[PDB]
């Protein structure tokens, strides 16, 4: 039942396959890009920091 | 496969310095090679590392070639008989203890000396029979 | 660690059903039908007519004829000097020798 | 050969249609008749072999083999009914056409004229034997036993088959009265010598060889009583009937390359005879008992002389009989008290009377009391190694003295002494138990009053 | 053969030890791709242009297409592992072993 | 390699028109049986596959399965026999077109040669 | 993916495999092979899972490898010889580079380290049409390509590959990544002769075939892709493990099953042009093979392992979908032996 | 497994630029169309391991065409032959080689 | 269905509409849901689903009468409430048989609603069933290894189906639960504890109601609420879940789920995962005999159709 037969030390530790699908690993994988959109902007009417 | 060529030109039971040297330069290169697929396989960790492992495998694999030439050689002249397949086996299986120095295993000794002395010894019965491992396709 | 059913205790003796068992299955007549089998197709047939059809199979190893060559050839050599048995399997004749 | 080989082609379309109570009743009955018909093929010319087709021959050494085959299925079947009993109908069936396949497999292979379809024919025994003993095997050591079996035989096996191939490609033919007819003498080179070994270990590794028997003792142990009968009988003897027949390529080399198997089955016979004498198992016992015997018949068969080659042959056949009712007088036992400790039973003889006779009678055989064919065999073997070497004597004399030893104490252990008090399960033996021991007994006494039936080719 | 068809077979054996080579991003590894699809099309047009095989003048054509559709194909994968994994980083092609 | 490039061979033909003029396979050649034997045992498969009954469910599938079988191995026997027919064929006229390579023998019998007897002792 | 795309993506793989075997131009079978190249990927990838993408990037990776060193031998043999018929190859150097391509397209060792990932990676039907599809349009290559070959390199390759196959199915217990260490050991043994007959080749490659399409078919039908999750298959469906046991013995090489033919026959054409020492270490290498499939048996059907409370409920149902080519797939993969002499049919 | 398909349905689907001897558009000849049509004709339905040895001469006139190995060693071994001349100061150059003179139109 | 129907045109999208839709009642036991999903099905028209059993499963296939407990199940209800910590293992034996029940149930109500586009009305369902497993955990009836098979389980075959529009839970105290299992007299049920029931409910709201309402909406009803089954009808009727998974949900997805849905073996392949726990791990030897039991079972020794026992005839030529 293990994911390897005679295993190794190292293998040992490892876990068998999923048996449908592995586990989705998002851990903050998308940092969204923070712009300072004012105050100096054409569009910021000046004195706007818009953080988006 | 110009070391093959070395060791071959050399006549059997002659010249056991030169014999012995290609011996050794063909241990050198298996255990270059060897060398170089498990550093890329298994990679090491530093190239000081790396380094080490190819120098242990290398000198190894030429300790086994320089034993076996060099036992076959002097085997083949003092007991006078060229042609003779157990000159290999006796230089086989002193580098199946070689190798079980090197890798300070009894019993990797033990058996290295049983089926590389018996290679060793039907590789020379090939030599003497003509026998082919890679045969030309004639049909 | 598991649900598994008890061992079975050894298989009921054959006897406690039929006491008459003659082993081979459970059902009585299958028993007293296989026994018959048995031994009619083993003992009676296989064994006797078996064995009265390897006693008298036709000699077809020739002991006889040769023991009657043998016979023959003794009795024309002896009348005719010759020698019992030859020394030469082959006439030498016929040999071509290198 | 057609006449035996389709009709038990045949017994499976039987079995798999015949109704559940009666699948025992129809095989016993239909392979006896079988049996029966198989007795036709002793009759032997003297000179040639009974050439029926291209592809199928008899002589003189394939006959008895083949009557010890269709003899041995009914046994077989009778013997394997009790434990199965619960199994259920399919699965009796799957048993049954296992023991089918084999049996058509062994004639098969025993009639073939050709090298190629006799390596076939013999390795496919594996399969049949292999399902037998690694699914209806009682211990968890039947998986074990049988990868031993299978890879020894395998690996003996794969060069024999390109020495085999080799030799169609020279001499350009396998079948076995052009290669006798033609027969050119081998020549003292590593490759003949090679070749020399490649073709006989093979079936060196068959009949087990000291050095090459540790697969005999785990399967025949751990087989079933059907598998352990077969492989005991006939399996074993697949080895020496190829190694005679195989014999007549290598002519010369077979003088210089004999003395390692030779010193190695002489010394085996006497090691494997004393194993026996401290065996704790009942089956091992028989198992090396076995062995020791083929170690003989192996002696026999290098020696390469008339003689020899005559004891050979009665050896094989009256071996595979002891064998067999051996081992089933041992199952009978192990299925009343569930163990193969030889220590646990005893005093038996007062138990099961008749029983004691009939281990009385198996093992006088195995001890080679005159006039039985093991005898005949035996002493047939010892005077052609005596002419080979005075000397043999000393080996051959101390390892019957061995045999007689460890077959009496067999005997002496089970079947005599105090009863095990706590024991109670011991209950009168079954008709079909009695029919199974005398079946196998009466045919081999039998035997001895026409002897010329199981000498082979060369008497 | 001239030198510059040793340049060029030299461009094409260092694209490939590149390729074999991996450091970390799959990227670059398929610009090595990429650059060995380039080194084929300049030998290929200099072997028929000098050769004057008028009717080869459009394999290097569909060399580049089909160069094109492999490049296509590896980036449609590597946007799916840089999804599953937020890197293109080749260490985490890792979950089949062997 | 070998056959596939014979001369005068039609690329992608199962059965040369030379290939009639040897004997047609006999409807009650072995092969065939042994083909259609194991289109029953298809069949026979095929229900225990799909749980059905084994040897008396779907006839007509069985009866598809056999003639099958022995309506392609008839085919295929015939492309054997005149492929094995078409190697003879060539190996005979190599022979034949290079007397010197296939050399008569002198036949001597084995009075006159000479066959060293290594005894059995 | 619709079933529509689905099936114009197999027509296309199977349209690149019919371009590289009718093609006698180089540029148009290197076009076949990219095709099968472009299709394949999105098939295998079919179930979306990272272990999906994982195996496409790698087999992406190692096949455009493969096509860019083949491409590379072609311009150069047209630079050697002006010449893109597929035929005798008149540059040293590039059938080296060439029979490397063919090679690590085939996963013969030292190219295999790809096709057991792969495999695992992929669907066992993806794996079906990875492990006997895409092997025939480079086994077609090499067989036209088969006179230039140097035959101690596909030699060594074909040994490597048969004792690596052999070595790395002993420590496998997953389903798939056994199946691929069996193909790389089977391939092995096919361009062994291919030096010395290509129909020995084209034979075992069909047997090869068919067994593994029942192997794969069989385990399709038991929806197992671990020996575990194989080992309760006898509580539920028996006749399905009992022929997975008669085509694993076929698969060993066993005699009489078909199985042995295939080897029977390369050791007979390796021994009439006086190779024995080949031989025989490639029929004992496949004894490890032998190893790891009667391990399975043992699994699945020879022995009944634990079975769970819950197949109860699995036994009222029954398989709804039928795979009609299986039956006839297992009777040609183990009954066919008798039947050997057809090999010049294919001839 | 090559299915010859183009022979058995007369279909051209890519034999067109198999060689550089065959049509091309305008009839533009190829740099090497005669040595390729002789060795082409040379090796033509004796096989491929007659037409290895028996076409020889014709293979390598049309590897020597395509490729000028022997050529150019040729050209730069009368190069180097004229350089060391020039280097000793035994030779020198025509004038017409110089540009002393007009070349033929 | 097949592949070559949906290539032709066969598209579930077509068949849905608004009456299309899973109402799920839940609740606590003797909650009453059951009458309020039986008013729901009539009232909107909506085929309805009794509760999975044991024998839910027994229902489906061949007769339709129960089996043998061996047969089916080998699992208990009454047992369980008898002996809640016995060492069989039979609670989490009921818990993984139940959950496997209420997966089949589910499959065959998305098979109705796809094939027929009628909607169905379950009362409990695959993701209110870990209620139970969590209280059974809790009060020590089953170990934590059990509710981790349980999740791995779940996790595996939960994801591939499509979760219900409508969840109704009907809420009733749990004193007054336990004075509605004292009225209606059943021995085993009179022994459920308090902590029990308080446990079931507590998994409820704190985890199934507010996940479930993340998707959509819920519809909490008191019993007194309850009972006035054309309001919750009405409640239905003007429910607008744009959010959630069937509005995204196109043909494709339809077609995967249908061809899910049909294959019932592939709908409870995981079920049978080899997780070897000594509760649900059976015997080599007893699962040979319970399965050459089933196979003696009337009408089920062959595929359904062939059984000439049970009357099938033709075989020959079906």
């Amino acid at each position: 039942g293990g994911a390897v037969m005679y295993p190794t030390k190292e293998t040992a530790h490892w876990k068998p396959p999923p048996w449908n699908d592995v586990d989705p690993p998002k851990d903050t994988l998308v940092s969204n890009l923070t712009l300072n959109f004012g105050p100096q902007h054409p569009a910021a009417h000046g004195v706007l920091r818009l953080v988006m | 496969k110009t070391l093959l060529h070395k060791y071959s030109d050399i006549p059997e039971g002659t010249e056991c310095h030169r014999k012995a040297y290609a011996s050794t330069s063909i241990g050198g290169a298996t255990g270059l090679i060897v060398s170089a697929y498990s550093i890329a396989l298994k990679p090491p960790a530093s190239f000081l590392e790396g380094v080490a492992r190819t120098g242990r495998y290398t000198f190894t694999s030429a300790a086994i070639g320089a034993i076996f030439g060099l036992t076959s050689c002097i085997s083949a002249q003092v007991r006078e008989k060229p042609d003779d397949p157990l000159n290999y086996f006796i230089g086989g299986c002193a580098g199946g203890l070689t190798l079980g120095a090197r890798t300070r295993s009894y019993g990797i000794g033990a058996a290295a000396c049983a089926y590389m002395g018996l290679t060793a010894a039907l590789v020379k019965m090939g030599q003497l029979e003509g026998w082919q491992v890679f045969a030309e396709p004639k049909v | 660690i598991r649900l598994q059913e008890d061992p079975d205790p050894e298989d009921e003796n054959l006897y406690e059903k039929n006491p008459d068992s003659h082993g081979y299955d459970k059902d009585p007549i299958v028993d007293l039908w296989n026994m018959r089998v048995v031994f009619f197709f083993g003992f009676s047939i296989v064994l006797v007519l078996g064995s009265t059809f390897v006693a008298y199979l036709p000699d077809y190893r020739m002991q006889e004829w040769a023991r009657r060559e043998a016979e023959r050839l003794v009795k024309y050599r002896e009348a005719n000097g010759l020698p019992l048995m030859e020394s030469n399997c082959f006439d030498p004749n016929k040999i071509q020798l290198p | 050969m057609l006449k035996i080989i389709i009709p038990t082609t045949m017994l499976l379309p039987m079995t798999w249609m015949s109704k559940h109570n009666m699948i025992w009743i129809n095989a016993t009955v239909h392979s006896l008749l079988i049996s029966l018909i198989s007795l036709s093929l002793l009759n032997q010319l003297g000179e040639n072999s009974l050439n029926f087709s291209l592809t199928f021959f008899s002589d003189s050494l394939s006959a008895p083999l083949l009557v010890l085959t269709t003899w041995l299925l009914p046994l077989m079947l009778m013997a394997s009914q009790s434990h199965l009993s619960k199994e259920t109908t399919t699965r009796k069936k799957l048993y049954i056409t296992m023991l089918i396949l084999l049996q058509l497999f062994l004639i098969m292979t025993f009639t073939a004229t050709e090298l190629i379809l006799f390596y076939i024919l013999f390795e496919a025994t594996l399969v049949p034997t292999l399902i037998i003993i690694t699914r209806w095997g009682n211990q968890t050591e039947r998986l074990n036993a049988g990868l031993y079996f299978l890879f020894y035989t395998l690996a003996g096996s794969l060069p024999l088959l390109v020495a085999l191939v080799y030799i169609q490609n020279t001499t350009g033919s396998l079948n076995f009265l052009i290669i006798h007819y033609w027969s050119h003498p081998l020549s003292n080179s590593w490759s003949n010598i090679f070749m020399w070994l490649a073709c006989i270990m093979a079936f060196m590794v068959k009949m087990p060889l000291y050095g090459l028997h540790l697969w005999l003792p785990k399967a025949h142990v751990e087989a079933p009583i059907a598998g352990s009968m077969v492989l005991a009988a006939v399996l074993l003897k697949l080895g020496g009937y190829g190694m005679m027949r195989i014999t007549t390529i290598l002519n010369p080399l077979t003088n210089y390359m004999a003395y390692p198997f030779l010193m190695l089955s002489m010394w085996g016979m006497i090691m494997t005879s004393s194993i026996c004498l401290r065996q704790t198992d009942l089956k091992s016992l028989i198992a090396y008992s076995s062995v020791s015997h083929m170690a003989l018949v192996i002696v026999a068969i290098m020696i390469q002389t008339p003689w020899s080659f005559m004891g050979a042959t009665a050896l094989m056949i009256a071996h595979g009989l002891t064998s067999s009712m051996l081992f089933c007088l041992a199952n009978t036992n192990y299925e009343r008290v569930h163990s193969r400790t030889m220590i646990l039973a005893r005093g038996l003889q007062t138990l099961l009377p008749l029983m004691a006779t009939w281990w009385l009678m198996a093992s006088l055989t195995n001890l080679a009391l005159p006039p039985s064919i093991n005898l005949i065999g035996e002493l047939f073997i010892i005077t052609a190694s005596f002419s080979w070497s005075n000397i043999t004597i000393i080996l051959m004399g101390m390892n019957m003295m061995i045999t007689a030893l460890y077959s009496l104490y067999m005997l002496i252990t089970t079947q005599r002494g105090k009863y095990t008090h706590h024991i109670n399960n011991i209950k009168a033996s079954f008709t079909r138990e009695n029919a199974l021991m005398a079946l196998h007994i009466l045919p081999l006494l039998l035997l001895t009053l026409n002897p010329k039936m199981i000498l082979g080719p060369l008497y | 053969m001239p030198l510059v068809y040793m340049n060029i077979i030299m461009a094409f054996a260092i694209a490939l030890a590149g390729l074999l080579m991996y450091r970390s991003h799959l990227m670059s590894s398929l610009l090595c791709l990429e650059g060995m699809m380039l080194s084929l099309f300049i030998m290929s047009t200099l072997i028929i242009l000098n050769t004057h095989f008028t009717l080869a003048n459009m394999m290097p054509i569909i060399l580049l297409v089909f160069a094109a559709c492999e490049a296509a194909l590896g980036l449609s994968l590597l946007v799916m592992v840089s999804n599953t994994y937020g890197t293109d980083y080749v260490q985490n092609l890792n979950l089949l072993q062997c | 390699t070998m056959m596939s490039g014979r001369p005068g061979r039609v690329p992608l033909q199962f059965l040369p028109n030379e290939a009639r003029s040897l004997p047609p396979p006999k409807l009650t050649d072995p092969r065939l049986v042994y083909m259609g034997f194991l289109g029953y045992c298809s069949g026979l498969i095929d229900n225990a596959i799909r749980r059905r009954p084994v040897v008396s469910a779907g006839l007509h599938r069985q009866l598809l399965y056999v003639t099958s079988f022995v309506f392609f191995g008839y085919y295929l026997l015939k492309r054997q026999d005149y492929m094995y027919a078409l190697r003879d064929h060539d190996m005979f006229a190599y022979v034949k077109s290079h007397p010197e390579d296939f050399p008569e023998k002198d036949k001597k019998t084995y009075g006159e040669i000479l066959e060293e007897f290594h005894p059995v002792r | 993916m619709n079933p529509i795309i689905y099936t114009t993506l197999i027509m296309t793989v199977m349209s690149g495999t019919m371009l590289v075997m009718i093609s006698s131009h180089w540029l148009l079978i290197w076009i076949g092979f990219e095709m099968n190249l472009l299709a394949m990927i999105p098939v295998l990838m079919k179930n979306f899972n990272p272990r999906a993408t994982e195996a496409a990037t790698k087999y992406f990776l190692t096949q455009a490898t493969a096509s860019m060193m083949l491409m590379m031998a072609i311009i150069i043999n047209l630079l050697y010889s002006g010449q893109w018929t597929i035929t005798k190859m008149f540059n040293p150097v590039a059938m080296t580079m060439m029979t490397m391509a063919l090679a690590m397209k085939l996963g013969l060792s030292p190219f295999h380290f790809w096709v057991p990932e792969v495999t695992q990676g992929i669907s066992l039907q993806a794996g079906l049409l990875l492990l006997t599809w895409q092997k025939l349009a480079p086994l077609s290559v090499l067989c036209q390509i088969s006179q230039s070959i140097n035959p101690n390199l596909m030699l060594t390759m074909a040994m490597l590959s048969i004792l690596i196959g052999g070595w790395g199915g002993l420590n496998q217990t997953q389903l798939r990544k056994i199946m691929a260490y069996s193909s790389i050991a089977h391939m092995g043994w096919m361009t062994a002769v291919l030096p010395y007959n290509t129909t020995m080749t084209i034979l075992n490659l069909l047997i090869y075939i068919t067994m593994t399409l029942a192997m794969f078919m069989l385990l399709i039908h038991s929806s197992a892709t671990t020996t575990l999750s194989l080992s309760h298959t006898w509580n539920k469906m028996p006749v399905i493990t009992s022929l997975m046991m008669v085509t694993l013995l076929s698969m060993g090489g066993l005699p009489p099953l078909s199985g042995f033919m295939p080897k029977w026959m390369i050791i007979q054409e390796m021994t009439k042009n006086e190779s024995i020492i080949m031989p025989t270490l490639m029929a004992m290498t496949a004894l490890l093979n032998l190893y790891f499939y009667m391990r399975l048996a043992y699994s699945s059907s020879l022995t009944m392992f634990p079975s769970t409370n819950n197949m109860k409920m699995k036994w009222q149902f029954e398989h709804t979908k039928q795979m009609k080519l299986l039956p006839t797939m297992i009777v040609l993969s183990t009954l066919v032996l008798p039947m050997t002499p057809a090999l010049s049919s294919l001839n | 497994p090559f299915f010859d398909v183009q022979k058995r349905l007369g279909l051209d689907l890519d034999r067109w630029m198999t060689i550089q001897s065959a049509e091309q558009p305008h009839k533009i000849p190829g740099r090497c169309h005669a040595f390729e049509k002789e060795w082409i004709e040379c090796a033509h339905g004796i096989g491929g391991i007659r037409a290895e040895k028996e076409c020889k001469i014709e293979f390598d006139d049309f590897v020597e065409c395509l490729l000028r190995q022997k050529t150019m060693k040729r050209l730069s071994a009368i190069k180097r032959q004229r350089d060391k001349l020039i280097k000793e100061g035994k030779y020198t150059p025509p004038p017409h080689h110089l540009g002393k003179e007009d070349p033929r139109p | 269905y097949g592949p070559l129907a949906f290539v032709l045109g066969e598209r579930t999208t077509r068949k849905l509409t608004e009456t299309s839709k899973v109402i799920t009642v839940d609740g606590n036991i003797c909650s009453g849901k059951g009458r309020l999903a039986r008013e729901i099905a009539e009232k909107l028209g909506l085929r309805h689903f009794p509760e999975a059993g044991i024998h839910y499963a027994d229902s489906t296939t061949g007769d339709g009468k129960p089996l043998d407990v061996q047969l089916s199940g080998n699992c208990s209800l009454e047992k369980f409430y008898d002996d809640p910590k016995s060492n069989d293992g039979n609670s989490y034996r009921l818990q993984s048989w139940l959950y496997a029940s209420r997966l089949l149930q589910y499959a065959d109500a998305l098979e109705h609603l796809l094939s027929t586009g009628q909607g169905v009305v379950l009362e409990r369902s695959i993701y209110s069933d870990f209620v139970f497993l969590e209280a059974m955990y809790r009060q020590g009836f089953i170990r934590k290894q059990c509710v981790e098979h349980y999740n791995e389980v779940k996790k595996v075959t939960a994801c591939e189906y499509l979760p219900p529009h409508v969840v109704v839970y009907v809420d009733v105290p749990v004193p007054e639960i336990q004075s509605r299992i004292q009225k209606k007299g059943n021995p085993h049920e009179m022994k459920i504890t308090a902590a029990y029931l308080q446990d079931i409910e507590n998994a409820y709201k704190k985890t199934f109601l507010p996940e479930m309402s993340e998707k959509c909406e819920v519809l909490q009803y008191s019993a007194r609420e309850a009972e006035d089954a054309e309001k919750v009808v009405e409640d239905i009727e003007y429910l607008k879940c744009d959010k959630g998974p069937w509005p995204d949900q196109d043909d494709r997805t339809f077609h995967r789920l249908r061809m899910l849905v049909q294959n019932k073996l592939e709908v409870l392949n995981y079920t049978t995962i080899p997780v070897y726990l000594p509760e649900i791990t059976i015997g080599a030897h007893q699962s040979d005999r319970v399965f050459q039991k089933f196979t003696e079972l009337p009408g089920r020794k062959y595929s359904p159709g062939y059984n000439e026992d049970v009357g099938d005839k033709w075989i020959w030529l079906k």
